[PDB]
DNA sequence: TTTTTTTTTTTTTTTTTTTTTTTTTTTTTTTTTTTTTTTTTTT
DNA sequence: AAAAAAAAAAAAAAAAAAAAAAAAAAAAAAAAAAAAAAAAAAA
């Protein structure tokens, strides 16, 4: 019975997986091979802007493109079986703002089932969001509160200063 | 997105003298150095989705940009 | 001098002869993703000599253009700067791959690789030392290396280094004729005590063989002592010259006062052979160890060490890729005043970056796009930048 | 901030000025901002709720938080060389400051560490205890800290004693023990670096035997070890200084109370544990870690080391003279070094 | 399922942390300065629902509690109510508290 | 159905003894490189 | 007739790996105190 369970889950996940990734970026196309079985590994073939004669490993790739895969992993294992909360730390640093809108789209989309934390620097993540939040520090300790999302988008870009 | 507006302005800007070649010291002639900066990166984000070629000769010269496959029309 | 300008050649993912601009004193290189610049970088790691193991390809074969999608381009690369400084000469080295070896050049006259290494050494670059080449994700590593590398990249760059296996083998030597020595002079001392308790010939043999340990152990003494005095000496100039340099720069870099960075050793009588270690305090807290410390301070008191010390011995130019990983507008607006402020008249600095904040202040620009084939084939194309106001 | 002011305190906590109620004075002053200043921060801290809506977001201010650290950093230096004073108060308020200090952090700890090592030999019992007490914090967060200044350390202790006139630095000792590389390190470094080859004070010799005597030892490895490296100095120094002054002199009077001192210092130990000159010449360094771990036991009242290095300083002193008595005092110094030499 | 909230005493950098209005479900950004301590929610976060952060030495322990003015703390302790109105949590109650 | 002393059971705290576990060099192996060695081509 | 280009074998090197000893956090056990709960009695 394990057997037969790991076998139905890696097919679905597989499937879904292609289907993100391929959303996400917008023109390429990956999938996910097994290893010569038991079984030993999974490898990951991945290519994009040829689309056909294009087929490569792993450890020749750009930060944005790494970082893109990685998320379309992530993204693909929710969309199997729900966990039951993500929280992103800094996820956007290496990508550029093209894939950044990308991402923000599809967590709009994938929002309505598990519940999301994260935090950012650059405004097209919040570009859909509930609510916000800010963290000051004051007299060598931290504290945390609610706020709008004027100052909140204020913060993250309109300002360039020493303050 | 702000990138596709600056394609309309791209559009605007050509369909007015025709000759097919928008130069980039035209168009960044009376801007500051931020907005200079950006409108040189838009070209080069614009490029990479094919909807225009570009082309330069000189090291240091001027660049001249004519509608790819992409255009949109 | 400065780094004039290179020349690629099927070199990983630059097909075709394309020349690179002529580098200013403080450009930046900017594009999108997956258009292909930090190679680049890698092409200016590739000239100066580096394992293939820090340019993320193996096997050294797959440096040609086309190799991990699957079919190669030809069985070359050529990659070649021109080194400009003053009195109107120009030298130009290179590196071309054939096969798997490699075989460098300059002026296009074939070299071998120890002659180029210290041509390269006589202009101020320790190859092996790498103390001004910084990938994407090493900056935040810097500030957190174990005491240990710490102590030989400070050991590698002040040429205290080769002289090791000379001190350990004295070592070696002393240890053992005092060992002897001992051994013998007990001997002879029992042997006079079974004497006085009554054996002629062995008191006779004792003392000769403690008598001739005795001056070996003398001659092994000075010269341990006059070694290793020589590599205390190097040393310790190297090292406290970067450590009253990081405290001021530390000071002036973060724009504040209340700054402080340690660079202490351990074992303080030989501090070549124990780790050294590095504790900065945050600009307005506590005193915390390295570790609990923030990513935005982190990358900050790494980009202190990498300029104190250059600031020891200097180096023509930088490769920043990527340092703005995680800072905010402000500290980058910090950080970009200072490289202004310093670039001029001090070194060459060439960043990678993307928040606009770091390549506004920039005075010239390289832009880097790709092209659809059967491997995305990337190109370059530049523009000035002082000829626009603030 | 301003010069004047800064002019003003480092030339009063400087240049051996004849008040003690200025220094004292001083020394209270920036006591009684430290304290006020936390009260400050603390209550003013508790009623967040306040204000809270009424500040930004995107300031994050140093300037009313950095400048507590900052005014240290302008005269730190000058508070710690107070620690040299010959009256009690000044180097009590001196204490006060420091303690003060880095119980909020605002200064790098390991700088003054040795300072604070010399501090833990002062008569007044209060004092010392403050002192080990905030050493022993300064430790537990802080592995490696006091590894570095070890030697330094005892330096500035014995300073500290020409200063004011078991071990007195014991407490050290017992915080460095528990390492075999660190405690080693430590042992063959004041061994080797004070008494083979360095012309040191006769006096700072002294100090550093009575302490190498008096130690608190738990296991059996310790005695064993120092035993073992002095024999081997011993033997190939004391060796040629003695066949050299066969084959033929104040050079030969210090370093012949160098070499004496050492000897008297392992005989007092091999007498204090009693072991078998067998089981030391056996014993070799890093034979095995576990071998040894045996607890030493301790004779009562064998204590002859004080009594006799003190009898031997007073033997030599520093007195050198052309009168006949001095000359006959060496040449009885001499026959004793061969008894020395002979003793089994 | 779903965080309601979460409260914080003296663990890194949160010396008295009351309660917070609840998150929501879709998307809760959080923006904050350089150097504020962000990132020293998701270490609550992770120290309380996640084994592995407690597998370090006595000194980390040490060094994982609030040390910034007046007295020094002993007893941090980080709480965190859900409520498993779906009941994918089996013990049944609207708002576990852990 | 609900309160009380006595007894019974649980559980909680704190030391001492055993146990897995991390580290710390030391040694071995394997792939990469590269220099020499071997092999046709051509001016 | 002899310089040149190109693959192959031997040797240095470096990273995965097998091994061993000092150390250290952790689990198990044992004794004592405490705290909740059952039992006869009872209001
Ligand atoms: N040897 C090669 N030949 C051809 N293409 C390659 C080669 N190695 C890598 N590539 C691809 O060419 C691109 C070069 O990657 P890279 O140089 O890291 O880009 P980048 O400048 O880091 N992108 P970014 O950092 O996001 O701005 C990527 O798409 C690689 O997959
Ligand atoms: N145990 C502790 N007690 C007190 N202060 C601490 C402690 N641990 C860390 N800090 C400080 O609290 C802050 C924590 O920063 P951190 O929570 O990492 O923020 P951050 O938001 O991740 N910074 P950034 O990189 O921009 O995201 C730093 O100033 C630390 O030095
Ligand atoms: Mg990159
Ligand atoms: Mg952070």
């Amino acid at each position: 019975r394990k057997y037969e369970a790991i076998q139905l889950t890696f097919k679905q996940v597989s499937k879904n997986f292609s289907e993100v990734f391929q959303k996400l970026v917008p023109g390429g196309k990956a999938t996910l091979v097994m290893k010569k079985g038991q079984f030993t590994g999974v490898g990951i073939r991945v290519s994009f802007t040829g689309k056909q004669g294009e087929m490569r490993e792993m450890q020749q790739l750009s930060g944005g493109q790494k970082s893109l895969v990685a998320l379309a992993l992530i993204f693909a294992i929710q969309k199997c079986d729900p966990a039951p909360f993500y929280l992103f730390d800094q996820i956007d640093q290496a990508l550029d703002a093209q894939h950044r809108k990308a991402v923000s789209d599809m967590i709009m989309e994938l929002a309505v089932h598990a519940q999301f934390i994260t935090t950012t620097f650059r405004p097209e993540l919040l570009e859909s969001a509930d609510k916000f939040y800010g963290v000051k520090f004051r007299n060598k300790v931290s504290h945390i509160d609610v706020i709008t999302a004027e100052m909140a988008k204020d913060f993250v870009e309109d300002d360039t200063t020493h303050g | 997105k702000r990138t596709q507006q600056m394609l309309h302005g791209l559009q605007r800007a050509l369909a007015k003298t025709g000759a097919e070649s928008i130069s980039l010291l035209e168009l960044c002639r009376n801007t500051n150095r931020k907005q200079a900066a950006a409108k040189f990166y838009s070209f080069l984000v614009l490029k990479k989705q094919q909807a225009i070629e570009l082309t330069q000769e000189e090291p240091y010269s001027d660049i001249i940009a004519t509608p790819g496959p992409r255009f949109h029309i | 001098g400065f780094l004039k300008l290179i020349e690629i050649e099927n070199f990983k993912s630059y097909k075709g002869r394309q020349i690179i601009g002529p580098f200013q004193r403080f450009t930046a290189i900017i594009g999108p993703n997956g258009s292909g610049k930090s190679n680049l970088m890698d092409a200016i790691s590739f000239v100066l000599g580096e394992k293939t193991s820090n340019l993320r390809v193996k096997t050294l074969r797959d440096l040609i253009h086309g190799a991990p999608v699957g079919k190669p381009a030809a069985n070359r690369a050529f990659v070649s700067m021109v080194y400009s400084e003053e009195g109107a000469e120009d030298r130009t080295f290179a590196r071309v791959i054939v096969g798997g070896s490699s075989e460098y050049k300059i002026n296009n006259k074939v070299v071998q690789l120890h002659e180029y290494s210290e041509e390269l050494e006589k202009l101020g670059i320790l190859i092996k030392a790498r103390n001004f080449l910084v990938f994407q994700g090493a900056v935040e590593s810097i500030a957190m290396k174990n005491p240990k590398e710490r102590t030989a990249l400070f050991e590698e760059i002040s040429r205290s280094g080769e002289l090791a296996q000379e001190y350990d083998k004295r070592k070696k030597e002393m240890v053992k004729a005092e060992e002897d020595t001992q051994f013998n002079y007990h001997r002879k001392k029992n042997i006079a005590a079974e004497r006085k308790e009554a054996v002629r010939d062995k008191f006779q043999e004792t003392s000769d063989e403690f008598e001739a340990a005795r001056k070996r152990a003398k001659k092994a003494k000075q010269a341990f002592e006059q070694i290793k005095k020589e590599r205390f000496d190097r040393f310790n100039a190297c090292f406290e010259s970067v450590a009253t340099n990081i405290d001021e720069i530390y000071k002036a870099l973060s724009r504040n006062s209340s700054a402080q960075a340690f660079l202490g050793p351990e074992n303080p009588e030989e501090p070549y052979l124990d780790g050294i270690n590095y504790n900065c305090v945050a600009p307005g807290k506590r005193f915390r160890p390295m570790d609990n410390l923030s990513g935005g301070e982190k990358t900050v008191a790494a980009l202190a060490l990498l300029f104190a010390i250059h600031s020891y011995k200097p180096a023509p130019f930088f490769v920043l890729d990527q340092i703005d990983a995680a800072l905010d507008n402000t500290n980058i607006g910090k950080v970009a005043n200072y490289i202004k402020e310093q670039s001029t008249c001090n070194f060459q600095a060439i960043v990678i970056s993307l928040k606009e904040e770091f390549y506004t202040k920039a005075e010239s620009l390289i832009g880097v796009y790709p092209e659809q084939g059967d491997c995305v084939i990337s190109k370059v194309l530049t523009f000035d930048l002082t000829k626009y106001p603030d | 901030f301003e010069q004047e002011v800064k002019n003003l305190y480092n030339n009063i906590l400087s240049d051996k000025n004849s008040s003690v109620n200025l220094k004292i004075q001083v020394l209270k002053n920036l006591q009684t901002y430290l304290q006020e200043e936390d009260t400050r921060m603390q209550q003013a801290d508790r009623d967040w709720k306040k204000v809270a809506k009424q500040e930004d977001l995107k300031e994050m201010g140093d300037v009313s938080s950095g400048m507590s650290s900052s005014i240290m950093q302008l005269y730190l230096k000058q508070v710690l060389e107070a620690f040299f004073h010959t009256q009690s108060s000044v180097r009590h308020f001196a204490l006060n400051v420091i303690a003060l200090t880095l119980n909020q952090g605002l200064i790098h700890p390991v700088q003054c560490v040795p300072y604070l090592i010399a501090m833990g030999t002062d008569p007044e019992p209060a004092m010392r205890n403050k002192a080990d007490q905030q050493l022993v914090e300064i430790d537990k967060k802080y592995a490696g800290f006091i590894h570095m200044k070890a030697v330094a350390g005892m330096k500035m202790s014995y300073q500290v004693q020409q200063a004011i006139n078991s071990a007195l630095c014991s407490h050290l000792y017992s915080m460095i023990r528990g390492n075999r590389q660190h405690r080693r390190a430590f042992l063959i470094s004041l061994l080797n670096l004070f008494d083979d080859t360095a012309k040191t004070d006769v006096t700072m010799l002294l100090y550093i035997a009575d302490n190498l005597a008096c130690f608190p030892y738990q296991t059996q490895e310790e005695p064993l070890f120092i035993m073992h490296h002095i024999d081997i100095t011993l033997s190939v120094s004391g060796s040629n200084l003695l066949q050299s002054f066969k084959e033929s002199l104040i050079e030969f009077a210090n370093v012949s109370q160098g070499i004496l001192l050492l000897l008297m210092l392992k005989q007092h130990l091999k007498n204090l544990c009693g072991f078998s000159d067998s089981k030391i010449q056996k014993y070799s360094p890093s034979e095995s870690a576990k071998v040894y771990d045996k607890a030493i036991n301790r004779k009562t009242g064998v204590h002859f080391h004080p009594k006799q290095t003190l009898d031997f300083l007073r033997s030599d002193m520093a007195n050198s003279k052309i009168t006949e008595e001095v000359k006959r005092s060496i040449v009885k110094q001499y026959l004793d070094f061969k008894l020395l030499m002979e003793h089994l | 399922m779903y965080i309601k909230q979460v409260i914080i005493q003296g663990f890194r950098s949160y010396r008295d942390q009351t309660i917070v209005d609840p998150f929501s479900s879709k998307h809760n950004v959080i923006v904050g300065r350089n150097g504020s301590g962000k990132s020293n929610f998701f270490y609550a976060i992770q120290f309380v629902l996640s084994d592995e952060f407690s597998h370090l030495r006595p000194e980390q322990r040490l060094a994982l509690l609030h040390e910034g003015t007046g007295p020094r703390v002993i007893s941090a302790f980080v709480e965190i109510i859900f409520d498993n109105s779906d009941n994918r949590l089996p013990i049944d109650k609207e708002e576990v508290s852990l």
